């Protein structure tokens, strides 16, 4: 590593990286799948000069080297628990996604891996797959609807069959992930499908991620758009579980799309206060209701609407019963 | 109706809605504007507690009243002290973005004043302390034994330390 | 032969005089010298012997004078020597001998600072001994966990926990066999509390952390105040009062072991402060 590393190696010395590269291949294939068994120290070496070499010394090392040396390591990526160490997993997965990071590596090879990345996001171990969650990023930010549509769906997934601290993460980047690589028009039945669902364990979190996509289309000249998405999905929002959860919903959903800023700026204590159905809740959920209704309402005709779809589960103690009486003056 | 009252004037009737509801039921048998001043309140009801179980929140609530309404409202006593270290460690997350955190410098501002408030109550003269026996010197250890020994300020100092 | 009976000589000389990499060297050299003469036995002896010296190198280097200097070099000598050893056993047979070599290198492994590598020498060592001594099976996974959770690798130990419940239940019965009834009782306890700790989601809850959960919404082998005292935890964390998992962390302390006492923690620190926010 020290010899190749910036010495100008005379073309007399073009003789020595076949021989670490032969090395290299010859002592990585009888291990590429018991990486437990054998040294960890010794692994890693191979790893760390094998991806040096195809980063710097493209030309030296035959275009089949970088390609078998990919696979190499895939399949060391694609092994279990057991048979791939956290240690080896991490560094090889960080070791090519420099490789793909740095546009040294050819185009066959470069989209070579990039179908590797999304095998390996689906792993019970939630740093494993956070690891190749940042891989799948790179490959596709650095390639960058035919296809991304796959991506985000298996980012919505995670956030539904993932623990609180792994789906807290993908939730946080999704806000930026959604406004890079669609139209918001492109994926916003999604998220607002993913926010309510019963198959969906940390609605609290998609309520950040509706917020912050409807907050980026409010301040970039999409301020009527929300509007019909709100009055779109407001029906769907009316069906859903427990009185209390379609409240509280269709609260935060209100905060999400309301410009007021202090309206815009609480949705925390509505979600802090998950499920509860208390007066300060539906007092809470008729304030932000009115001031979406009264306030940024699209006309004078299309409260009709608005007014239509809560009517029809209004009930004698309902908190859209309530609501009617507030709006009605 | 003395039961009733106490149930209510406690939390039990909140985390036992079910009991609550069948006693009074048994009992029957027997014959505006959303300003600034509203956040502000609203904000206050949820970041001045002793309630631990939402801090994450109650920082971002504290992080958007304005900046020059920020000192005086961790100042003022009632407020959470469990709450300061989530309110710098979610201004220092802006700061390491580049920007000016208002609430991280009206945090950092607040603690500061509160290690300093809660060493005025030390004793002038600080003694090593002996876990064996810390009783030969008299008023000194007595002067401890009624500041270590207070919930009120026991519970300070590591909500504090944090 | 004779050569070999040099060899050891001198390596038994060289570790009197302390130039134990050197010994370690010659043990190597009777190890090949054994090769030459197709013996086992002693060849595995002689691997264990210089796996054993090359190891009081790396320990002499990191904990009797810690040398930032050192980079773990005898270790990787021990660990290939070590590994040899256990081919060889398993080319004859003796399952044991390879569980226990890799017992040894898993200890000395956690004791250098690398639980995750030592977690997967446990359990290849649990995977080697499980088939005839489902005990000690049993205690090498247990290593395993503890080195897991060292690593911070909550859901490795919640799976390696699992499965050591499954085999002591299977295995050790109905009640358990009082060398069973400990492994279980840990492996409930522990699991009970990674599960407070993870969360896991309707899609990663398995059945069997499911059917746990139920059973703390009676006591089968737990001491009443420890379950009564882990329901509580459970329903606490179930109804988000942070009092009383405090109280309950405070009362708890003494009846779990530092291991379960660090578990509680995290539970608690989890409660008030989430991870993965980024704040």
């Amino acid at each position: 590593l020290y010899v190749l590393e910036c010495d100008l190696l005379d073309d007399t010395a073009k003789q020595l990286i076949p021989v670490i590269s032969d090395y290299l291949l010859s002592n990585l294939k009888g291990i590429a799948h018991c990486v437990n068994i054998h040294s960890q120290q010794h692994v890693l070496v191979m790893c760390a000069t094998a991806f040096y070499l195809i980063e710097n010394y493209p030309l030296d090392v035959g275009p089949e080297f970088s390609a078998s040396i990919i696979q190499m390591c895939g399949v060391m990526l694609s092994g279990s628990e057991e048979s791939t160490p956290s240690i080896i997993y991490h560094c090889a997965l960080r070791g090519l996604e420099r490789l793909l990071l740095s546009e040294q590596l050819s185009r066959l090879d470069a989209e070579s891996l990039v179908k590797l990345s999304v095998d390996r996001v689906n792993v019970h171990s939630p740093h494993r797959a956070m690891a190749a969650l940042g891989l799948m990023l790179t490959c596709m930010y650095t390639g960058k609807v035919i296809v991304a549509m796959e991506r985000v769906s298996v980012l919505f997934d995670r956030i539904r069959k993932g623990f609180p601290c792994e789906a807290r993460v993908v939730a946080r980047i999704l806000p930026q992930f959604l406004d890079d690589f669609f139209p918001p028009q492109d994926i916003m039945n999604k998220v607002i499908g993913e926010f309510l669902s019963n198959q969906q364990p940390y609605p609290q979190f998609m309520a950040t991620v509706v917020y912050k996509v409807f907050q980026t289309l409010h301040s970039t000249g999409q301020s009527s758009m929300v509007r019909d998405w709100v009055m779109l999905s407001l029906s769907n929002f009316t069906q859903r579980a427990p009185v209390a959860m379609a409240t509280w919903s269709l609260s935060c959903f209100f905060v999400s799309a309301s410009t007021s800023p202090w309206v815009a700026a609480i949705l925390p204590h509505v979600i802090s206060r998950m499920g509860k159905l208390e007066q300060v809740d539906v007092n809470l959920f008729c304030l932000v209701a009115t001031d979406f209704y009264r306030h940024q309402i699209e006309e004078e005709l299309d409260r009709r609407a608005f007014q239509s779809v809560l009517e029809v589960v209004a009930a004698p103690g309902s908190p859209y019963h309530r609501l009617l009486t507030c709006l009605r003056n | 109706n003395r039961i009733q009252e106490y149930l209510q004037s406690s939390g039990l009737a909140q985390r036992h809605q079910r009991l609550y509801s069948l006693l009074d039921r048994f009992r029957l048998s027997t014959m505006v504007s959303p300003d600034k001043d509203w956040y502000v309140h609203l904000v206050k009801s949820q970041c001045w507690t002793r309630s631990d179980s939402a801090l994450l929140e109650g920082a971002e609530l504290v992080n958007r009243i304005p900046a020059e309404d920020m000192n005086a409202f961790m100042m003022n006593s009632e407020f959470n002290l469990s709450l300061l270290a989530p309110c710098l460690s979610l201004g220092m997350s802006e700061i390491s973005g580049g920007q000016k955190s208002a609430l991280f410098e009206a945090a950092r501002e607040v603690t500061l004043a509160r290690v300093s408030g809660t060493v005025q109550q030390l004793p002038a003269v600080h003694h090593v302390f002996q876990p064996e026996l810390p009783a030969e010197p008299a008023a000194y250890w007595s002067k401890l034994n009624d500041l270590f020994g207070d919930a009120a300020l026991y519970q300070s100092l590591p909500t504090l330390a944090r | 032969a004779e050569a070999g009976e040099q060899f050891g000589q001198l390596g038994r000389e060289l570790r009197a005089q302390e130039c134990l990499p050197y010994a370690a060297w010659c043990q190597l050299a009777v190890a090949r010298c054994q090769q030459a003469l197709f013996h086992g036995p002693g060849e595995a002896l002689a691997l264990t012997e210089a796996a054993r010296l090359f190891l009081r190198q790396e320990r002499d280097a990191r904990q009797r004078l810690v040398c930032p200097a050192a980079y773990g070099e005898p270790l990787q000598a021990a660990a290939s020597a070590l590994g040899a050893a256990v081919r060889l056993h398993l080319e004859l047979g003796q399952p044991a001998a390879a569980a226990a070599l890799c017992l040894e290198l898993a200890a000395a492994l956690r004791d250098l600072g690398q639980p995750a590598a030592a977690a997967g020498h446990f359990q290849r060592a649990a995977q080697l001994q499980l088939p005839q001594l489902p005990l000690a099976a049993l205690q090498a996974l247990g290593e395993a966990a503890s080195c897991q959770l060292l690593a911070r690798d909550y859901t490795g130990a919640l799976a390696v926990f699992t499965r050591m419940q499954r085999l002591a239940r299977e295995h050790g019965s109905p009640a358990a066999l009082g060398a069973f009834s400990d492994v279980l009782v840990r492996c409930e306890v522990s699991r009970v509390l990674l599960l407070l700790l993870l969360q896991p989601p309707p899609a990663k809850l398995l059945p069997e952390h499911a059917q746990t959960l139920e059973k703390y919404s009676s006591s089968g082998q737990l001491p009443e105040e420890l379950f009564l005292l882990l329901q509580s935890l459970v329903m606490a964390t179930h109804e988000k009062d942070t009092e009383a998992i405090k109280s309950l962390q405070v009362e708890m302390w003494p009846l779990l072991t530092a291991e379960q006492n660090h578990l509680l923690h995290l539970v608690l620190q989890e409660t008030i402060s989430p991870s993965g926010q980024g704040v």
